[PDB]
DNA sequence: GTAAGGGGATCTTGTATATATCTGACACGTGCCTGGAGACTAGGGAGTAATCCCCTTGGCGGTTAAAACGCGGGGGACAGCGCGTACGTGCGTTTAAGCGGTGCTAGAGCTGTCTACGACCAATTGAGCGGCCTCGGCACCGGGATTCT
DNA sequence: AGAATCCCGGTGCCGAGGCCGCTCAATTGGTCGTAGACAGCTCTAGCACCGCTTAAACGCACGTACGCGCTGTCCCCCGCGTTTTAACCGCCAAGGGGATTACTCCCTAGTCTCCAGGCACGTGTCAGATATATACAAGATCCCCTTAC
């Protein structure tokens, strides 16, 4: 019945709607924009999700912590540039040592 | 109350860096710079404090004000 | 520092364009042109004063080395006789020659094969073979120096000749005389007449200098008895010649010499030569004229050039058939 | 509040079914949701704006996309885009 | 025995590349904040939120200029790190004219 | 040798940068840079068309972006005791930078 | 016509140019193609930009409105063409 | 007197930039003294800019601004030079300016 | 055609306020108005989220005081604050 | 007696400056029409007072690990010297950018209309949010196993 | 050989995932007004070609100043031990001030009418561009004079 599943993705879309309508972007709000916002989210959040959980079981823990989400950010080249500017709370450093400062 | 950053913090940090060694002239440069910063951030922080009639400085305060200058910090918030 | 505290700057501005302005526009006139109650003060701004007065009398000391200078003919009659004096009394002479030589020829200086050889080049000549003059450095480029009859083992042209073709394959190199010019297609780096050679099998090269390249030849430009005669002549006798290009040849002058030692040099040109200063003494005049009265005062007779004296035409050397079509020119003949 | 804190563990759950999650983490996805949506939302906004339109349907979305995800991330995201929105119709 | 001068700083060096916590001492740099931030308002307040936040930033900035040091004091065929690397990171990143 | 008048070599490089340095002019030529912007844009869209302003404004957005880069790899290159710019200097301006 | 190899149209004396006016009193021999490199990873990003708000408007002609948006999109304000 | 700008002392328009403030979509609603004030502070900031422009003009023995004068005025102060940080002006050059090293010596 | 709006009309105004004779070029217009238009955008935009932040749909000159502290840097936003200041207290009392 | 180093005069070249001629763009005037100002209504956003129970600041006693101090030695920074070659300066030659016409046609821009789509409002039911719990995932402590030095 | 770090076994403890109950925000349904999709026309600016005159790009030779390698010194960071200190933990009090609710005046949106300010178009004259001839300011080299030998 609700409109989310109308199209398959597990975001809802009623609250997507409203922020967009109360959100001083524009006069009139389409129809389908908030399926397309939820469908892109979910898309993102899904493969983000997939990439820190790989990362975890490379740890051997079965639970995801702001280390495995600053790794699999990090490692990854695209969401290395969609995530920039961007810093993350309890995350860490790359392990990175230049050659020429390692003993010959 | 800048002397409270010791020596060994400005070296652990390096490390984290990846520096290997390091002179000693470095630490008095590093406060002057960690001062600057921390000036600009909390005059961004007290304006927004200063607008909505408040006494309290809010993290959501320090979020705005380093969303501001480029600086997005996600875990506090946002 | 305030904004508006910070309107120092045009108060600066004013005042630096107000004196500025104020001296240029004030001291830019002529006092001979001003009046007097404008120029009454002209003095007031001392340094401007100095300044450009001192500006002016090296403009003008400047110009006034750029026009004719010449003496009357009673001063030209005295100083020739002491010439001729010294170049009697003269062991080792050494004779230096530029472009105003050959002016007397209609020669520009700083087509040209209808060119002869004027009175001053046989004058040398006949001095030459007198045992009065050894050895004759050259910077012109004409070759009225070999039509005179000059022997060329006592001269080197330190700039090349237009007239002579080279070729250095052969172990001793090779030299040609050639009755036409080479000149017409030379430029920087690109020495090649462009014409066959004798025997050797190779194309020859011209002999010219020009700015920036380094004399390497020995036929034409020969850089060993030259060093030697100036090193050894204890006098120097310049004509028509700036020395503009000659004074950067330390060797030439022997500038190594301490300065009594050097020899004398009796410049004879019109304009100003920055060897001036240290002449035994200057003549100012036509080298055709003063060189006639130094014959006249030694009584030396006056050699003829005749059509049929040059020669270039015995010492030229036959060119391979059909080559001779390439050039254009025209060629000399007796 | 509200928070996306219902939907983000379902779609876990949907990857990775045998994997739990902290507090923290969260916080951090909720945070990544939120500026995601306030570039994407910016930028049709300022779309619209440019054209002399009143409205913001589905063509400034897909636009804003295509300017902000870098890549094959936008490639697939306007597939799924594309993909839900017709089968919301059609439904 | 006697390490040659090297090995404890690599061996720092891996301990806290593979760390997450904080590097500074948190009652000075509450300290510091708060005699930094009485100069624009008397009689101010924080939240335990705000102090932490302001920490993570700097240990975040800190450790970026570090980096952008190094790789300064590299190019320069170097092992150690001076004031003039500083300087040169810092006017490259636009932070200073 | 016939030797002529000759600076030393440093001096007209000097001279140079007074003259491009009192101007404002566009320093490449118009013809070029537009066949090549037409040249990257046909991997897009095929028959576009552009505006001669759009050109104009690529060259001078162009021409200020080399202008600072160049201005940072000189700061580089006196960092390490040189003064002439080789490429790695603009490898190290761009990554400090934040490029790459 | 195709247009192919243009980026040789950049000829040397024009970033030798560039360089003067950045202040630069020697350069190597190697820059000019890392300085060619840089500038078409430059017009690349910039152009793309351009053709997609061009295209959501359904027109055919680039615009320098485009232009600017896409260079404001980048933190690379210009002034003088519009806006 | 009528106009708005000029009751308030200015000669920016405030019509105009309550209108422009009206339909930007920026809030639903926009109070009375917001286009006075905003009208006041560009205003300021034109004349700052435009004086220094003219100094710089004049310096040149020129009674005309062009883009250079803009540029070198805009450069030559300090906050006028934050302000304007990531912003190129079409044909306006760059200041003359030669590091010490490459002078000779 | 249609009319086109721009801020010349002002701006020549300023310009014989401050040099009574001195003149200005086209380029040097569009740069002025390039110039006003980024600063509004910049200014309106900080007041809305500052509106948007404490929970008001109304956008008064408090926000645009705001606004101005936080994007002006130094004596910059001090006069500007001050020149506002004096032209709403001259407006509202007459 | 000899030679190496310091400084004034000079020549040259490139840039700045004074004077006249001209041309196109800036500045001022005119018509007019569209947007801003004047007057009035209604209704919801915001200011003001009151209350509570959360949270921030302050003080206190241990303890224990982190910071500060001293010392010795070795590796790295820096100056100095020699050598080879790559890059600058200038000249002669070859090419293609820039300019001024001539012409065509795609495509941007504007106008009319007419229908489908988005905003508004009253009912109403379920999805998401606050409290409590329960039990396991991960940190902690200790012995030994591998691993660079 | 030998310290530093990972590996395995056993324990504890609080935080993540479920379960309950409920209340506001998303869903249904219909209605109304207007934004924009589509057809059509026009006129303007972008594309294509041509001929030419000339300045900039290009190839080459020469030499010199700069970049790079090697060596020696000396000095200033690093590793270790011992004493000194203050940060962190857990506990207990107290009042400021953030957060919510209730109520009322008044400030702003909406609408109609009317006029004047600003925009499109036109015309002239003057400030800056251009050509031409001088003046001068700095660089590059030579030669004389001074000093250690
Ligand atoms: C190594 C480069 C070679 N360049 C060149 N060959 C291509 O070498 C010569 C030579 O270097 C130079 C000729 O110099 P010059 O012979 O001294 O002629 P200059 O211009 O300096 O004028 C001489 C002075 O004598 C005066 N003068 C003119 N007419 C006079 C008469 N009839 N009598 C006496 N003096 C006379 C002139 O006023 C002039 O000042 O160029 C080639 S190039
Ligand atoms: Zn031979």
């Amino acid at each position: 019945k609700s409109r989310s599943s109308r199209a398959g993705l597990q975001f809802p879309v009623g609250r997507v709607h409203r922020l967009l309508r109360k959100g001083n972007y524009a006069e009139r709000v389409g129809a389908g924009a908030p399926v397309y916002m939820a469908a892109v989210l979910e898309y993102l959040t899904a493969e983000i999700l997939e990439l820190a959980g790989n990362a975890a079981r490379d740890n051997k823990k079965t639970r995801i912590i702001p280390r495995h989400l600053q790794l699999a950010i990090r490692n990854d080249e695209e969401l290395n540039k969609l995530l920039g500017k961007v810093t993350i709370a309890q995350g860490g450093v790359l392990p990175n040592i230049q050659a020429v400062l390692l003993p010959k | 109350n800048i002397q409270g950053i010791t020596k060994p913090a400005i070296r652990r940090l390096a490390r984290r860096g990846g520096v290997k060694r390091i002179s000693g002239l470095i630490y008095e440069e590093t406060r002057g710079v960690l001062k600057v910063f921390l000036e600009n951030v909390i005059r961004d922080a007290v304006t927004y404090t200063e607008h909505a009639k408040r006494k309290t400085v809010t993290a959501m305060d320090v979020v705005y004000a380093l969303k501001r200058q480029g600086r997005t910090l996600y875990g506090f918030g946002g | 520092e305030r904004k508006a505290a910070e309107r120092v700057r045009r108060l600066r501005e004013e005042q630096q364009r107000e004196r500025l302005r104020q001296v240029s526009r004030i001291l830019r006139k002529a006092a001979a042109e001003r009046s007097a109650e404008e120029g009454r003060l002209l003095a007031e701004s001392a340094d401007l004063v100095t300044e450009l007065q001192g500006r002016s009398r090296r403009r003008e000391g400047l110009k006034r080395r750029q026009e004719e200078v010449c003496d009357d003919p009673e001063e030209l009659r005295g100083k020739v006789r002491e010439l001729a004096s010294a170049v009697r009394n003269a062991k080792y002479l050494v004779v230096y020659t530029g472009a105003g030589i050959s002016t007397a020829a209609s020669i520009p200086d700083y087509d040209l094969s209808e060119a002869e050889p004027t009175l001053t080049h046989m004058s040398i000549t006949r001095l030459h073979e007198q045992k009065l003059v050894q050895h004759v450095v050259s910077q012109n480029c004409d070759g009225l120096h070999l039509r005179s009859g000059l022997p060329r083992t006592a001269i080197s042209e330190l700039h090349g000749n237009m007239y002579i073709e080279v070729c250095t394959s052969c172990v001793p190199n090779r030299e040609y005389v050639r009755v036409f010019d080479v000149t017409e297609r030379t430029a920087l780096h690109r020495h090649q007449t462009g014409r066959t050679c004798h025997k050797c099998g190779t194309q020859l090269r011209d002999t010219i200098v020009h700015f920036g390249e380094r004399g390497t030849l020995g036929q034409p430009l020969n850089w060993e008895a030259a060093t030697e005669a100036a090193s050894r002549a204890d006098t120097i006798l310049c004509l028509g010649s700036s020395l503009k290009v000659l004074k950067k040849y330390p060797r030439l002058w022997c500038m190594t010499k301490p300065p009594s030692r050097r020899p004398k040099l009796y410049i004879v040109n019109l304009q100003w030569t920055p060897k001036d200063d240290w002449a035994a003494l200057k003549l100012h005049g036509k080298c055709d004229d003063v060189m006639r009265l130094l014959m006249a005062e030694l009584g030396l007779e006056i050699p003829a050039y005749s059509r049929w004296q040059d020669p270039i035409f015995s010492l030229a050397t036959p060119l391979r058939a059909g080559e001779e079509g390439s050039h254009s020119r025209k060629s000399l003949c007796r | 509040k509200e928070s996306y804190s219902i939907y983000v563990y379902k779609v876990l759950k949907q990857v990775h079914p045998d994997t739990g999650i902290s507090s923290k983490a969260m916080g951090i996805m909720n945070s990544f949701v939120n500026d995601i949506f306030e570039r994407i939302a910016g930028e049709a906004s300022r779309l619209a704006h440019y054209n002399k339109r009143s409205t913001i349907t589905s063509r400034e979305i897909q636009t804003a996309v295509r300017l902000l995800l870098p890549g094959e991330l936008a490639k697939h995201a306007v597939s799924e885009g594309t993909k839900a929105v017709t089968k919301y119709t059609s439904a | 025995h006697r390490y040659r001068p090297g090995t404890v700083c690599l061996r720092e060096i891996r301990r806290y590349q593979k760390s997450t916590e904080l590097l500074i001492r948190k009652l000075p740099f509450q300290r510091l904040v708060r005699e930094i931030a009485q100069d624009f308002k008397t009689d101010l307040r924080f939240q335990s939120s705000a102090v932490m936040a302001l920490q993570e930033a700097s240990e975040a900035y800190l450790v970026g200029l570090f980096e952008d040091t190094n790789l300064a004091a590299i190019h320069a065929k170097r092992v150690t790190i001076m004031p003039k690397d500083i300087q040169l990171a810092r006017r490259i990143r636009g932070e200073r004219a």
